[PDB]
């Protein structure tokens, strides 16, 4: 299927949460809990490292397919999570597979182009939207969004437009929002009468 | 009277002393770390005016 | 012969500093020297005494030339060096010589252009090196080191640069340190294969 990455599938209608989003650690699921299909924000500084936290979210899920992406991180978060993968197995009704098999991969490091990483976000969020088409629930979590907002800028800087506010463009914000209102829990356009659902796990660096 | 008068005003010096260590060592820094930050923003906005 | 002022005339080599800066005063020999050819900061403050060292350092030292610079002073500092020209005279020969043979004197006012103020600094440097070329040692008492940089930032507003940091301009530090560079013991292109050195005592007005 070819398929515009700038413009929305269609669907049927919107519906609310009902089923929480599991959360391996007990913190943030006994105290600051996420809904399956809800949108999350992780603002932290550097040295924490929480893009390891993220991995803890791809590695362990009640999802159906996590979908992973990268913008101007370094290869070795690839590299570990390449590694390990294959390693890690589970079973849902039988037999054992490698959670390789339920994952897929959007690898953009910091070295690549700078604009090609605002492409990233959208052909991301356009893979998550064609598989909540499929009638699952699929998490993604989105590295690094303060990087896509520097490119931006940088774009903009050189086109020479007039800088909004601390450098950075005048419609961040509209492009932010509607990047993120590609979510929640559906209900699919299908006789078989599928049930999809998205949530985002967003990733912002101060 | 002087030894009780005596361990009354040990009571008065060793509280006072620990009030004025506690204010000069807690208060001040975050005040001019505040100090600081304030100044730091203000040249940022007018460099970017 | 005429020399242009934005960088420095080639040495064969240098060599380190073997030998120490004589200062009349004990105090600031014995328990925190300098040694011949280095760099030096002190203080400067109204009335807290800077002429206990410059005196000093004129008459007691074993350099062999002294070159005072400086901007934005007054001119009693040079009428009292011309009264120090019969009173702090050295007498090697049991006689009096004016320190005048000795050493000369540049100085400016805050009516003076401000290219001006900003490149008596650098001339300074450039006769000092004419003198070490000689087979020389050479003292720079580089006087109102602050008002050289506000100079600076007076020039960058002129000229419409960016305020880096504070209003300074963005390139102050690499210039202090290229200025800075300009010592040390060495030894230049000739035939007799001649040594000298020069030393720099930098006054800052916090």
């Amino acid at each position: 299927q070819v398929w515009p990455v700038r413009q929305v599938r269609p669907v049927t209608e919107k519906l609310p949460a009902n089923h929480p989003l599991l959360t391996g650690q007990r913190v943030l699921d006994a105290l600051f809990p996420c809904v399956q299909g809800g949108t999350t924000a992780i603002p932290g500084a550097f040295g924490c490292g929480k893009t390891v936290i993220s991995q803890s979210l791809s590695k362990y899920s009640n999802s159906d397919v996590i979908i992973y992406v990268g913008c101007g991180e370094r290869g070795n978060e690839m590299s570990e999570v390449l590694r390990d993968f294959p390693e890690l197995t589970m079973e849902v009704d039988g037999k054992v597979e490698s959670i390789m098999k339920r994952t897929a991969l959007v690898a953009n490091t910091s070295n690549m182009p700078v604009a090609a990483r605002e492409a990233s976000i959208y052909t991301g969020i356009t893979l998550s939207e064609y598989f909540r088409d499929m009638g699952y629930h699929v998490s993604m979590m989105a590295d690094s969004t303060s990087r896509w907002a520097e490119a931006l800028r940088e774009i903009s800087g050189r086109l020479a437009e007039m800088p909004a506010d601390s450098g950075y463009p005048a419609y961040l914000g509209a492009r932010l929002a509607s990047f993120y209102e590609r979510a929640g829990r559906v209900k699919c356009l299908g006789n078989p009468e599928r049930e999809g659902s998205v949530s985002i796990v967003g990733a912002v660096s101060p | 009277s002087l030894q009780t008068s005596f361990v009354t005003l040990d009571e008065a010096i060793k509280i006072t002393n620990r009030r004025v260590n506690a204010i000069e060592h807690v208060i001040i820094p975050r005040i001019e770390r505040t100090l600081a930050y304030i100044i730091t923003e203000l040249d940022e906005r007018e460099r970017e005016e």
